[PDB]
């Protein structure tokens, strides 16, 4: 089902993110910018590629239909050979369309789930350093530059360092 | 301060179909189903195709007289029969198992003209005159370039005749022999004779032997008689003995077969070969594509992408597009 | 104050099975499959079928005497063989390539009846008193309606016979012939004459001839006499020319005969027929459904859903039933 | 993959609310009562619907033996037909049954997850004016009206309105 | 004081296969297909295979004078053709409708040998002196043993011989006979006579009749001349009616006939057959198995597993193993 | 379908529970020890029998294939069953390869909702009373005996009984 991240409480996309899939958005002292995630956009291509790769293989055999003849007294046998070119035609036809669908719905909740994983990735690790804006955003308690945005990204935050900063901001307001 | 979380966009439009909702735009998506082709005909493997022209495939392999242009070893990749071709069985009558030997021919790659019993192999007979208004070549009567119409010589009658080809050869052999069915006892008797007739064909696998039905038929070509027409496979190592006193269509020109490895076809269709080079070949034209699927034809030569019935099968590969 | 998040439940007891759980009840959900039937034969796209009723496929055809009704002009959707009908094949003997008959009349919507060959056409013989009490209408001895069995005239010889129909009609023909073959050579010479006889047929795309094969072979319906039957058809603009000196049971009235433009059916049943509608029908009833599968038969004409052995096939549409 | 929901953390349904899937319910000194959210109810209909007939579609096709005969020297074209005709019965057969079990699973997930969602979309809001009793209802730390509970239900709850009031209850 | 929650891990290394990553361990799975076989055949349901040995399918019914082992009750499961059998149609000729015949057989159980003609049967001719050297029993020239080779009285003509079979049996009858066809007509006369020759067969559901079809014809097994070899089955109550004037290789052994029940099979293997019990039985082989699927042939007699093209087909039960 | 447990904020596997697929393990003054979470287990036991059985039972009936011969002239009803059995044999090999790599996707991707949702049913209950150290555990802000880990395992944990002693901490 849907993880509710894409086109859920995260309202929109970023045309302004072009190196990746999933990824972040930050403003600091410096300025902004969007960077890209890019294990897990990494990880996203390989799982899809093998899944389009594997698609792709099952479906390499063929059934060959043949262009033989038959006389006016085989008209059963000719029925019999019609039949079967037009029987695998719609089971193959069902099996590639039918899967088609299904497996569009799966893609497409594939990424909503590493979005969704990639927030709670990111919330477990600020806690209370951070407001969590419920729209996929974080507000900081405290002074966060570059390296501070940096460790959030690579996993890295350092959740002691920051911590009376920020019940003094919450003591403050 | 502040850091969101936040997923792909740009300014794709292209759309696929989930089970749950459709035309959905997708920022990256990848199409599986191929339905453009050349409408024409290239060569396989490096070889070119066998055209048939104003000629059906009956009409080549007896060598009706107007497939000239066709009379020699043909060496196909697969071959292409002419949808309104005029030149087939010229003379009156039926090719017994004539659908079974297009599947044979279709499985094959290459063929051997040879002459398999010279004329000299009929002594005592008129081999020359055999011939026909109703297979004609321009104006005057012509026949069959791989079979022998043999009649009574004019002094005298017609004793039997006798003919052996002992295949030691590498490859099987095809040919092609008839029985002649006069229309009334008159040409019978001036053709070949009153007495009782018959035709023998046998090897180690088969014993023919028949007899004519003579019988007022309706005017094809002008021609109230007919001839039965047969063909067979003489194996290697086997031995063909023809025997006859009367009514014999014989073998004279045929066949050295050569196997497939692989399945062969045969078009029927009105596309121009050209001189092009292909990997796939659908009797419709030419895919050019490393997709999986196809629209265009179930019948094809080469390797082609499966044939379905969709007119679309896109797998999405990148994420809902929001903007 | 308070606020709480919670989901449908309500009074349903029906189930669906999952890959996880059976019998797993569910707020909403959807039968796909149809099992009911009305065990009858109706209209499909308003045109009746054809009833055989007490005659074979090959009786009504043939035209066995006590198929009267029938023998007339048809036009169906689908034909019904009763599996008990006594009118058959009434004077025992064999109908060549049978089945391939039977699967071209199938593939039927119209037949048209006419006469073929008067029984003038026949010079020199008895058309006369050509029955058998083995195909009896009524009291007396019969024959079949559409064949016409011709024996020699008591006072001088039987002739070769000669008929030519010329098709330039609109559509094709379907016709019938046969050879009789007497058990004892005393037979043959008082019905037909000694000698050699033949039956001889043709058209510019057929070649028939035969002749008699005297045995003596056990007794069906009290004969000991044979007919092999024949049939073909003569297409549009050809032409049948029949010849015999002995042997023959001509083609008497034929069909002017109307090909189905999709795929027609000849079902095997004791299902009344009624004037109702159908937009299916299978061979086993009327299904009357929106659903997309069955249980009751893969033999059927018009627009059916699909055949399955499933009993059952329930979608879920609501959510688990929590009361 | 449960999602926990239904069955779950949220013990059990309403037979109380009955003009959708997915609802609320409210207790204010105005009132109590069950509403459902038809947002997300329009939203599992249209899918589900597009869903089935997505299936029938694609189940629109059918393989149609036919009755034609054969003789008693054509034993083996007669078993072809049959081995053929049984063939394509055993794969359609095949198809039908076990897409019912597997899409009956992936519906029935379906709405598992719309209402994890819904309750996720509630709690993100609320924070911490409200006290989660984990089993999918909430309490006020503030008193709510009619249209606070509105607010809630269209997702335009008011967070640093009532942040003062409700922090103040210790 | 804490709490921790957590999965199962252990020491496998078995991996499974997902549509997003491949070789991945998990801690439980199960394979679905069985690719180990015992190659041999066994009994099923407690009934010995019928070997056939030496003797090929056609030279056991025929009665090849060298497959005297099995010409007896047969009771089989399944029948075993071994590749390299010598003994076959030990005298040159085709066997028509040789498919159908070993499709029928097939189908079998079992079968009972009577003698169904006599020898005292036809009287006026030699029913003795009827042998060849291309069918040698033991040290000198024999054949057929279920055939019998009828030849002309030197002293007297051969005359017209009748028999009759009436089939007032439990159950059906399978039994065979021949046309011969010397290489030239001074044979024809010397071993039947100067005319017009005929084989005539007859039943209340068969009409058959031959002549002979002299021919030139290649050695095989030193024999220049043809047998045309023809079977059919005698349905209980029907009548068999046996005339002819020359030429007839007659019935005289023949079996009573038992349909099989279920599906029946023919393999054409070198493995032995043992003492041993089997419930699935591979044309490769023997199946002990509970899987779902199997690697060794597509042909089997007994309630096998699915046969597919995978090399494996292992499920996760599991979870991913993460030590 | 991850829902990012298995391998996920949960880094690693138990090879020490060896009693089931989903649990615990608790640390106080009187010990510590692993135990399977037997309910959850079970219930995944239970639907994952149900699902190697379901396909199983659908994959029961089986394509047939004979070995009837065929003279030289029949060469194209030959070609006709060659071309159908070996048709319905790319076509079941498809259904079954295929499958098992969509549902092996399916079932580990289940495995990790139960772990998830295990998580999430601890949580709720602990709330403030513990902390959450984001890789599964949590420590508790009061005293946690073997009566008190219990209650959290058979989901009868109580809140407000240790709300006091917690909050000074
Ligand atoms: C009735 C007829 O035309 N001939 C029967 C014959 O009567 C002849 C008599 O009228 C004439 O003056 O003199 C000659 C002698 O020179 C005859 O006596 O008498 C025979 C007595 O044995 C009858 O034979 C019987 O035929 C039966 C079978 O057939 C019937 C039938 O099917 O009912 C009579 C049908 O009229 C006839 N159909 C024809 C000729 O087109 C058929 C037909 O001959 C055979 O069915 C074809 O094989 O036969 C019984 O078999 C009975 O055992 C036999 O004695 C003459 O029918
Ligand atoms: C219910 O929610 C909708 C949004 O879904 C509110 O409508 C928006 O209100 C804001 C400011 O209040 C406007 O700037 C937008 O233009 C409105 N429309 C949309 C589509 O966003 C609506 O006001 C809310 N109702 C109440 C009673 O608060
Ligand atoms: C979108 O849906 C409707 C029909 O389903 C129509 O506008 C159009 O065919 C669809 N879009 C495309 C690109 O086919
Ligand atoms: C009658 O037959 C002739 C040839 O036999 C041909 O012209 C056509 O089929 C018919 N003639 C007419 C004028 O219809
Ligand atoms: C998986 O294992 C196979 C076994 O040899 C190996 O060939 C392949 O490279 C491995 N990795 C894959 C398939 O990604």
């Amino acid at each position: 089902g849907l993880f509710g991240a894409i086109a859920g409480f995260i309202e929109g996309g970023w045309t302004g993110m072009i190196d990746g899939w999933y990824g972040y958005h930050h403003e600091n002292s410096q300025g902004s910018g969007y960077a890209a995630d890019k294990e897990s956009t990494q990880k996203a291509i390989d799982g899809i590629t093998n899944k389009v790769n594997s698609i792709i293989d099952k479906m390499n055999t063929q059934f060959e239909a043949v262009g033989h003849e038959f006389s006016n007294l085989e008209r059963r046998i000719d029925n019999l050979n019609k039949r079967m070119e037009d029987g695998f035609l719609d089971v193959w036809t069902y099996n590639a369309e039918l899967l088609v669908l299904l497996e569009n719905e799966r893609t497409l909740d594939l990424h909503d789930a590493n979005v969704k994983n990639l927030h709670e990735k990111v919330r477990s690790q600020l806690r209370d350093n951070a407001n969590d804006l419920g729209n996929g955003c974080f507000e900081f308690w405290h002074k966060c530059n570059n390296e501070c945005m940096e460790s959030v990204k690579n996993g890295t935050y350092d959740y002691p360092k920051y911590q009376k900063e920020s019940r003094l901001n919450r003591q403050k307001i | 301060d502040k850091i969101c979380i936040g997923y792909h966009a740009n300014n794709s439009t292209t759309k696929v179909d989930t089970i749950l909702e459709k035309n959905v735009t997708v920022t990256h998506s990848v199409e599986l189903l191929e339905n453009q082709k050349e409408e024409r005909f290239c060569k396989i493997s490096n070889k070119a195709p066998l055209d048939l022209r104003d000629c059906t495939l009956e009409g080549w392999i007896l060598g009706n007289p107007r497939c000239g242009i066709l009379l020699a070893d043909q060496s196909w990749s697969y071959i292409v029969e002419r949808p309104n071709a005029r030149n087939g069985i010229c003379y009156p009558g039926t090719l017994n198992e004539a659908e079974e030997l297009k599947a044979l021919i279709g499985s094959g790659e290459r063929v051997e003209r040879f002459e398999m019993f010279p004329k000299s192999t009929w002594t005592g007979v008129n081999t020359e005159s055999g011939v026909s208004s109703a297979c004609p070549l321009g104006n005057g009567p012509s026949f069959y370039r791989n079979l022998l119409w043999i009649i009574k010589l004019k002094s005298s009658e017609y004793p039997v005749i006798r003919g052996t080809f002992n295949n030691t050869g590498d490859k099987s052999i095809l040919y092609f022999w008839g029985v002649h069915h006069p229309p009334v006892t008159t040409e019978q008797n001036a053709l070949y004779g009153s007495g009782d007739r018959y035709v023998r064909m046998g090897t180690e696998s088969m014993n023919f032997a028949r007899s004519p039905e003579i019988a007022a038929r309706p005017a094809v070509n002008g021609q109230r008689g007919r001839i039965d027409y047969f063909w067979s496979i003489l194996k290697p190592g086997e031995t063909l003995n023809v025997e006859s006193n009367g009514n014999l269509i014989a073998p004279w020109y045929a066949y050295r077969f050569v196997n497939k490895d692989s399945k062969g076809a045969i078009f029927r269709s009105n596309l121009p070969i050209e001189n092009c080079d292909a990997t796939c070949q659908t009797t419709e034209g030419v895919i050019r594509t490393n997709k999986t699927f196809q629209n265009v034809s179930p019948l094809w030569i080469g390797e082609c992408p499966k044939y379905v019935k969709s007119k679309s099968l896109r797998l999405a590969t990148g994420l809902r597009n929001v903007p």
